[PDB]
RNA sequence: GGCCCAUUCGGGUCUUGUAAUUGGAAUGAGUACAAUGUAAAUACCUUAACGAGGAACAAUUGGAGGGCAAGUCUGGUGCCAGCAGCCGCGGUAAUUCCAGCUCCAAUAGCGUAUAUUAAAGUUGUUGCAGUUAAAAAGCUCGUAGUUGAACUUUGGGCCCGGUUGG
């Protein structure tokens, strides 16, 4: 008999069980409780600006092994701090500090059995100039 | 404030991007007819796939049902008036097997090459763009005119173009101003 | 050359059977692949998937090659077989012969009204094998075939122009998917529709009208 | 590095043709001629 | 190549291929007398004179093991190595990093980020899951809520008047 009621005047059990155990869909519970403000470092935004504390070097332990270059930062609207990532100056020659930077996220989920370890962010521009415009060398960093 | 101005989008891309048996039949239409990109071929499949949907449900409701008779005999009447349905195929089931080049063979780029004015299908789209061809009295310059049926027979050159009319362009005038005055010196 | 060694084969070598439908009416078993070739000369194949597969005999890893081959007309006849073999080009040609051996018809009907040829299926049908289900549904004109590419290619060679599919189950082991679309076609002759309600008398087999012929020495 | 500001227009390889003419070129290079490698097919190949 | 005169030539018809091999025609982007527009102007429609071999009046973003269209190509001492959503590719010469060449896709890129919808029969009324895979409460009485056997005027006769196959 399927283990659910079928008769005609039964619409109240049917609609009150459905929102009862709709709380196991994993990203409907995130939306009604609203955990995007209370826990996320961004608060619900695409990008965010911070100011860089210092250069860091991080490594990936099991099967892979090389020299992943990341950066500390401190967000202006929040005060909390995160560790971003800068893409492929694999030459080890773009340290920069006490600068204004713009982060973003990865399209995130991954595999860290090679231990490409636990950061969640990246960098799209720095001090008012895009990153690729420096790597492809279309601008150079503004200063006097 | 004021009233808002309606608009609509006119094409739609397909669901699977890189699969090969699609990609070639689109290519062989773009070389056959000379079309700029594949947005021009999506433009003709959209317009078709709303015609097909419009007849797809008048077939469901009964015959001798006065919405089938008023909206049917107008949809049929408009497709013949531009010349896509054959004149013996005036029945509503026959539009459900219409194809996409039965509209592609009615553009001005295609109906001027068949009617003997340009030596190739790429001599059409450059003849039209440069204001040479004029159905009726009106210089058109759009390679997608979709000529109505009882005005296939009016296309000719323009009463302003150097081909079918008056003064030559500013090469021949410039060449005559490069040689005829230079005959003495 | 061709020596028939089965007593159906002598009847068709001598040319007492002109269409394949006499095999299908009295439902006769077929065991020689040359019978189909003279009967249906327009038959035509493609290969779907070729996969190396492995057996750890003597801890010596000997390679086989499984092949999935569909043969078929563009009128109403299909076929499908699978064969593993030691060498690649043997598995294709051995895979064709089982597919030539298993040919079935398909009832092709209309959607709605009755103008001209049949295009779509007669009713809705379903076959399941393994864990996959596949269900086929009639469609109007202009529809085309909406299926996965491995199943759309099957239904071209049976020549259905418009049909609607809907498939459940783990559809990512294609040896089992095609073995469900196959069952879901071959049931189309088997649903007793109401026009097939009338009565007819039983015909008699060719295997005893021509009994003096096609008999061994 | 940057753009040059003086581009006023009042008063190694040869080019490719850009636009509808490029669709004409591709129509020839795969549908008016042929390329095989012994029936088996590796068109637009590596030179060997 | 090609259809053919083929004798065999070339006798025709073609199709490309290319020859910094050669010729002449077309034209608006732009500029600008007038007129028209407009409350006055600016611009779009119309139009004197001017305006190209175009090599310069020069299309761009992203990729070329797999999913998923596209390379068996040469160069680093690993100049300028984790490495590309996820399986993974590095321990010299790599069928993926860094660059040159040639190809592919969209042509004004949907390139990246974050939300949501389809894919999803992974929210299931239509429509899922019962033993071994997540999942039937220790056991019977019993609220509200949901759900509850069959039966009480059928048949017969006459006659008018609809639109359909005719």
């Amino acid at each position: 008999g399927k283990g659910k009621p079928r008769g005609l005047n039964s619409a109240r059990k049917l609609r009150v069980h459905r929102r009862n155990n709709r709380w196991a869909e994993n990203n409907y519970k995130k939306r009604l409780l609203g955990t995007a403000f209370k826990s996320s470092p961004f608060g619900g935004s695409s990008h965010a600006k911070g100011i860089v504390l210092e250069k860091l070097g991080i490594e990936s332990k099991q099967p892979n092994s090389a020299i992943r270059k990341c950066v500390r930062v401190q967000l202006i609207k929040n005060g909390k701090k995160v560790t971003a990532f800068v893409p492929n100056d694999g030459c080890l020659n773009f340290v920069d500090e006490n600068d204004e930077v713009l982060l973003a996220g990865f399209g995130r989920k991954g595999k860290a059995k090679g231990d490409i370890p636990g950061v969640r962010f990246k960098v799209v521009k720095v001090s008012g100039v895009s990153l690729l415009a420096l790597w492809k060398e279309k601008k150079e960093k503004p200063r006097s | 404030p004021r009233a808002p101005r309606t608009y609509s989008k006119t094409y739609s891309t397909p669901k699977r991007p890189y699969e090969s048996s699609r990609l070639d039949a689109e290519l062989k239409l773009a070389g056959e007819f000379g079309l700029k990109n594949k947005k021009e071929i999506y433009r003709i499949s959209f317009q078709l796939s709303k015609i097909r949907r419009a007849a797809r449900d008048l077939l469901t409701r009964d015959e001798k049902d006065p919405k089938r008779l008023f909206e049917g005999n107008a949809l049929i009447r408009r497709l013949v008036r531009v010349g896509v349905l054959s004149e013996d195929k005036k029945k509503l089931d026959y539009v459900l097997a219409l194809k996409v080049e039965d509209f592609l063979e009615r553009r001005l780029q295609t109906q001027v090459y068949k009617l003997g004015l340009a030596k190739s299908v790429h001599h059409a789209r450059v003849l039209i763009t440069q204001r040479h061809i004029a159905v009726g009295k009106q210089i058109v310059n759009i390679p997608s005119f979709m000529v109505r049926l009882d005005s296939e027979k009016h296309i000719d050159f323009a009463p302003t173009s150097p081909f079918g009319g008056a003064r030559p362009g500013r090469v021949a005038r410039r060449n005559a101003a490069r040689k005829a005055e230079a005959s003495g010196e | 050359g061709w020596v028939p060694v089965t007593k159906l084969g002598r009847l068709v070598k001598a040319g007492k059977i002109t269409t394949i439908e006499e095999i299908f009416l009295h439902s006769l078993p077929v065991k020689e692949f040359q019978i189909i070739d003279t009967l249906l000369p327009g038959l035509q194949d493609e290969v779907m998937n070729i996969k190396p597969v492995q057996k750890q005999t003597r801890a010596g890893q000997r390679t086989r090659f499984k092949a999935v081959v569909v043969v078929g007309d563009s009128n109403g006849h299909v076929g499908l077989g699978i064969k593993t073999a030691k060498e690649v080009a043997g598995a294709i040609r051995a895979g064709i012969i089982i597919a030539k051996l298993s040919v079935i018809p398909i009832r092709r009907g209309y959607w709605g009204t009755n103008l001209g040829q049949p295009h779509s299926l007669a009713t809705k049908t379903t076959g399941k094998c393994g864990s996959v289900t596949v269900r086929l549904i009639p469609a109007p004109r202009g529809s085309g075939i909406v299926a996965s590419p491995a199943v759309k290619k099957l239904l071209q060679l049976a020549g259905v122009e418009d049909v609607y599919t809907q498939s459940n189950g783990k559809t990512r082991t294609l040896e089992n998917t095609l073995k469900a679309a196959f069952v879901a076609i071959g049931n189309t002759y088997g649903f007793l529709t109401p026009n097939l309600w009338a009565e007819q008398p039983l015909p008699v087999s060719p295997l005893d009208i021509y009994s003096d012929e096609a008999s061994a020495q | 590095m940057a753009k040059v500001h003086g581009s006023l227009a009042r008063a190694e390889k040869p080019k490719k043709p850009k636009g509808r003419a490029y669709k004409r070129l591709l129509y020839t290079r795969r549908f008016v001629n042929v390329t095989l490698v012994n029936g088996k097919r590796r068109m637009n190949p590596g030179p060997s």
